[PDB]
């Protein structure tokens, strides 16, 4: 994998999770990340 | 010709106004008395025939339909954000860098 | 989400939208309405912080 | 009575750079070693202001008075005499005049007549006005007056108060800093859209000394002022120019350490707007009322009710030439931007002399027994000739009109 | 004599009644319509002509100008503080002590 | 410093000085500005605490 990550780390990343995304909606109200 | 005013919606009046639409630019707009500001883009969403406006999960307007022609227009708030200045000690120099 | 939803609350004013408040009547009461709205929004912001 | 000199060599005005001058004491409070932030009218730093030089060479144009005046002069021998604030430069409108004597200063507000070139001319003659008009306010005070003289003044009129702040510096513009201290406040309160100045020259032709001056305009700005151990403003920073000054204002300090600091936001400021509305679509025909095949008599005229219509009142001047068209309540200046409840159309035919009778508060047989109009009637009345259509050689007895009745009719 | 009132500054009345100044005493005073309270003392500040009343870093009046002798008087709030009470249990003893 | 700065804010009232408010306004309808100032100062104190 190009990410240079172990299978355990990849699985941990995967488990954790037209139309506008909620992040964009929050961004469009003066709230940035 | 005599005009009357009663307790009624009073929907007797001629043409309001008309103008041409420009896309991909930040601009104000007023559709059917609904005011807004943003950039207009072609919308791929398929609105139902009776539906005019559109709201996202944030309960804010994100789509609109042209009253003159049955075309769906996507509105997007114009770009904005804070600014920052990166500088060394003033005793060292005076040049600064600007980050958007 | 909460910090967004409080934007749709009247907070005792006529309506959440503010420009309609300015255009509806003269400043001598629109000022009070805007004062109520901004006080509520500032309280919400302080709670969020 | 004045003189015009033909030795004028016209030269375009020059622009000089005001670096850091144009800062005054905001008010009458004493501060000691405190960096204070103020938001008021000040001359922006590194401003691009006008240059006037006379030394043949002579030109004193008139400059606007948008918001305020900052006047500067490097000078010797006290060539400059005073100033005029005149919006028209004649004896019609009000003006204001400041004159510095050899041992006095006089301030006045009234009107005078100014020649094609008013100025002052040992010097025992003085010709700047040719009219003796009455004046309302006047006052007399103690006079204000290599290169050794540097005098700078500021004039601002707001809140019904006109301010006189002056200062002198002993010695393009020098790269230095100075504090401008208040002198006088006055209750004048006049608009002033333009202003002039004064100067003194000695006849040789004529001889002009080293006279030059600069004029700048004030803007609302935020400044940071650093008071020294005394009440002297030794430094000022304007943070509407470059990001470093903005960081200085944010930190409220004259020194910034290494790092990244947040100062302000960013916007787009969109251009123009969209006022789009739907089609006109439903247009109930007004032609059936105006251009009907026939009309009715004034006693039983034709009535039509109009509701839920998109009625365009612009397209009406496309028939017989021109005739009676009088609107009451609503002006004929395209008042279609007002959505009403209902429209009632009353169409009839009357002779020429009875046209005036169809109006509120009119006396006549038609106005009483045929058609009565209320005083509070809002709308319009249109009347056009129809001789070519309603008249026949043998006569047209179809149309009738009522002549007798027991009582008048309600509107 | 004719009296009128219009939309004018109306600056024709003359100064009203005035009293004597008392220093080194915590009193309440009025200075050109400005109300204050404290102790008046001699001021060593270099009050240049047009400076009337000074202020401190906390943005409050520190010195005032007398519009009868053109003298600058420092103002200081009079003595104040907090009181603390030291006492054992009431069921044990009634003697108390205080600390200012 | 922040608390000191909170003494220079009107919170939307007419002035930050009590005597001017009491002298330039009729006391029955001047209570609103004073109450607004009191509420603002109490809120600032609570935030500081
Ligand atoms: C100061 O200068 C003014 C301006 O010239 C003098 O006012 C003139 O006085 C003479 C004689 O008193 C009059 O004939 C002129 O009409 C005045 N002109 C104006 C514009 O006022 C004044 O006399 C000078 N000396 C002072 C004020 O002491
Ligand atoms: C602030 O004011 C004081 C007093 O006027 C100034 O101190 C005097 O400065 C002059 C010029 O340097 C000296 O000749 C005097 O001897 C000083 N007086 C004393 C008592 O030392 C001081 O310089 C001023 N601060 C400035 C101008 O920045
Ligand atoms: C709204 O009015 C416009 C007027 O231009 C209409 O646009 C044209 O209308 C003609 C008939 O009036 C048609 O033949 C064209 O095909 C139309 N062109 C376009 C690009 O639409 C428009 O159709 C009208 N819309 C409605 C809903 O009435
Ligand atoms: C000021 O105006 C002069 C006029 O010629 C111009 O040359 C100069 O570039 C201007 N300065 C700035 C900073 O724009
Ligand atoms: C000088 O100019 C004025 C205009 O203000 C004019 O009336 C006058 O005639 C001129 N003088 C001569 C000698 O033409």
């Amino acid at each position: 994998k190009p990410s240079k990550r172990s299978p355990i780390e990849d699985l941990l990343f995967n488990k954790v999770t037209a139309a506008r995304d909620l992040i964009c909606a929050q961004k469009f109200k003066g709230l940035t990340v | 010709l005599s005009f009357e005013l009663l307790h009624a919606p009073a929907t007797v009046c001629g043409p309001k106004k008309s103008t041409n639409l420009v896309k991909n630019k930040c601009v104000n707009f007023n559709f059917n008395g609904l005011k807004g500001t943003g950039v207009l883009t072609e919308s791929n969403k398929k609105f139902l025939p009776f539906q005019q406006f559109g709201r996202d999960i944030a309960d804010t307007t994100d789509a609109v339909r042209d009253p003159q022609t049955l075309e769906i227009l996507d509105i997007t708030p114009c770009s904005f954000g804070g600014v920052s200045v990166i500088t060394p000690g003033t005793n060292t120099s005076n040049q600064v860098a600007v980050l958007y | 989400n909460t910090l967004v939803k409080q934007l749709s609350s009247k907070f005792g004013a006529i309506s959440s939208v503010l420009n309609d408040i300015f255009s509806r009547l003269d400043p001598p009461e629109a000022e009070v309405q805007i004062d109520r709205l901004i006080t509520g929004r500032l309280q919400s912001l302080q709670t969020y912080v | 009575q004045c003189v015009n000199l033909t030795t004028r060599t016209q030269l375009p005005p020059a622009y000089t750079n005001s670096f850091t001058r144009g800062v005054y004491y905001p008010d009458k409070v004493f501060r000691s070693s405190v960096l204070h932030s103020t938001q008021d009218l000040f001359l922006p730093f590194f401003s691009n202001v006008t240059w006037f030089h006379v030394i043949k060479r002579f030109d004193n144009p008139v400059l606007p008075f948008n918001d305020g005046v900052y006047f500067a002069s490097i000078e010797k021998s006290n060539i400059i005499r005073g100033w005029i604030f005149g919006t028209t430069l004649d004896s019609k409108t009000q003006s204001l005049l400041i004159v510095n004597n050899a041992t006095n200063v006089v301030i006045k507000v009234c009107e005078f007549q100014f020649c094609n070139d008013p100025f002052l001319d040992m010097e025992s003659e003085f010709r700047v006005y040719s009219s003796a008009n009455n004046c309302t306010f006047e006052y007399v005070s103690q006079p204000f007056l290599n290169f050794k003289n540097l005098r700078e003044f500021v004039f601002k009129n707001i809140d019904g108060y006109f301010k006189i702040y002056s200062k002198h510096t002993p010695i393009d513009l020098p790269q230095g800093f100075s504090a401008l201290e208040p002198l006088v406040d006055l209750p004048i309160g006049i608009n002033i859209t333009r202003f002039q100045t004064l100067l003194a020259l000695h006849r040789s032709g004529w001889t002009a000394g080293a006279a030059a001056y600069y004029v700048g305009y004030l803007q609302p700005r935020t400044f940071l002022l650093k008071y020294n151990e005394n009440g002297t403003i030794t430094d000022a920073v304007d943070c509407a120019l470059d990001p470093l000054s903005e960081t200085k204002c944010t930190l409220k300090s004259f020194t910034v350490e290494k790092g990244i600091y947040q100062t302000s936001n960013f916007r787009v400021q969109p251009t123009e707007s969209i006022v789009r509305f739907p089609n006109i679509t439903n247009l109930c025909p007004f032609d059936e009322v105006f251009n009907a095949t026939r009309f009715a008599s004034v006693y039983a005229w034709n009535r039509k009710r109009i509701s839920n219509c998109v009625a365009d009142y612009s397209v009406l001047y496309n028939l017989a030439p021109f005739f009676t068209f009088k609107c009451y309540g609503v002006s004929p200046t395209k008042l279609n931007d007002l959505c009403f409840t209902n429209v009632y159309a009353d169409s009839f035919v009357i002779r020429g002399d009875e046209v005036r009778q169809i109006a509120p508060g009119q006396t006549g047989n038609i106005a009483d027994y045929n058609y009565k109009l209320p005083d509070d009637f809002t709308g319009c009345v249109i009347a056009w000739n129809s001789n070519k259509l309603d008249s026949k050689v043998s006569g047209n007895y179809n149309y009738l009109y009522r002549l007798f009745r027991k009582s008048n009719l309600k509107p």
